[PDB]
Parts: C-alpha cells; structure tokens; sequence
C-alpha cells in the first residue's frame, strides 16, 4: 500500500488474502477436531467423576 | 440503463493512457477511467482532419 | 547528456544520498514510455531508497 | 455469460469456481465433525437404550 497503485496493488493484496484465509480455515479445522478430541475425554472424565 | 459517449482528440501516443487502471497527462488532468468501468474506449486516426 | 552510450556498454550512474522528484521526471511528459515495475509512478514520490 | 467473450470470461468463472468450491469443502468438513459429534451422541444412546 505505500508501494503500488490500487489496480495493481489489488492482485497483489487478493493473493496475501487468499493465503491468510487458507490458513484461518487450516487453523479453524483443526481446532474443531481437538475440540471434539478434549470433549470426548470432559465426557469421559464426567463420567468417571 | 443508459450509455454516454465521451469524446476527444489526442495523441496517438496518448491514447495507450485511455483504459481503467491508468495515469499520465490524459488521465490525470483530462479524462480518468474508473476501476470498474464498463464500456469500449473506440478510437482512429484523423490527421486527414 | 549531450551523446548516450552503446547498448552493449549500457552505463550505470549511481544516484545516492540525494534528495528526488520523480513527478519532474513523470508528470513533464516530454516523454513516450514510462513502465514502472515493482512501484507506481505516482506513489514513487512518496518513497525512499 | 451474457457479456464476456469465452476467453476473458474463463478467467472470472475460474474465480467463482475457486470460490464456490471452497465454500462447499468448507461446508462438507464441517458437517463431518457434525457427523462425528452426533454419531457419539448415538452410540451414547445405544448404550443407555
């Protein structure tokens, strides 16, 4: 941005965009899959309380 | 909806400034193109005039 | 400069610790092409080196 | 479609497709944890059962 002009600038911030969301998505993904792992051993540790 | 025809003269040099995503002497004091622009920048040879 | 060097002896004049105005260079448009690459012509007025 | 020529119509429609398939793997991974976290409540009430 203190570099290029907008129309060029754009392709170039659309693919930082593309890369970062990949790796929002990448990070989300797996925190649904350990949080199902911790919830399957709170249940388990409910039940042996 | 509508369509508006601009019209000019200039270099035939100049006339590679006349499309969106540009700067020079045409574009920056006489006739800018937005980014988004939609429409056909048509344009010929008139030293016979 | 009056007379310009052989292509094949292309001369390379270091510019440094100086202060620029690129937009003398640009906007004075007693020239034909003007490709920036990596920066913008305009937001190179903006930037040091 | 109604407005492009092919060629610089495949270079949107490839955006879209990027975009609509990201979509679809995004909802598809989800509703795999979806499906795990439901089969474990059901195997839960099998056992209960």
């Amino acid at each position: 941005l203190s570099r290029l002009d907008k129309v060029e600038a754009e392709v170039q911030i659309d693919r930082l965009i593309t890369g970062r969301l990949q790796s929002l998505q990448t990070y989300v993904t797996q925190q649904l899959i350990r949080a199902a792992e911790i919830r399957a051993s709170a249940n388990l540790a409910a039940i042996k309380m | 909806t509508n369509v508006y025809a601009d019209s000019f003269v200039i270099r035939g040099d100049e006339v590679r400034q006349i499309a969106p995503g540009q700067t020079g002497t045409i574009a920056d004091y006489n006739y800018k193109l937005p980014d988004d622009f939609t429409g056909c920048v048509i344009a010929w040879n008139s030293n016979n005039l | 400069a009056t007379r310009f060097a052989s292509v094949y002896a292309w001369n390379r004049k270091r510019i440094s610790n100086c202060v620029a105005d690129y937009s003398v260079l640009y906007n004075s448009a007693s020239f034909s092409t003007f490709k920036c690459y990596g920066v913008s012509p305009t937001k190179l007025n903006d930037l040091c080196f």
